[PDB]
């Protein structure tokens, strides 16, 4: 991830967790309770 | 289980660009309904006649 200094780590999916979601998508699923 | 499409990991480098050489003119189509039939039902003949 050499994008010239830009850090899309909060939006790109996280492989070191299950369901393969980004940090922000994780908090979007944990903050909406069915 | 459905495939969501082909996998196309594209060759991002920090100093390489891809530029088109040729083009295609493509005509696609798109269909939109704009109107209904103008039915009209009287109650009195329907319910009673």
């Amino acid at each position: 991830k050499d994008f010239g200094g830009f850090n899309f780590s909060q939006i790109l999916p996280d492989p070191s967790k299950p369901s393969k979601r980004s940090p922000i998508e994780d908090l979007l699923f944990n903050k909406v309770t069915l | 289980t459905m495939s969501l499409g082909a996998e196309n990991s594209v060759a991002y480098s920090n100093n390489s660009i891809a530029i088109p050489t040729n083009f295609t003119i493509s005509v696609t189509t798109e269909i939109l309904p704009v109107s209904m039939t103008k039915t009209s039902v009287d109650c009195t003949m329907y319910i009673c006649g």
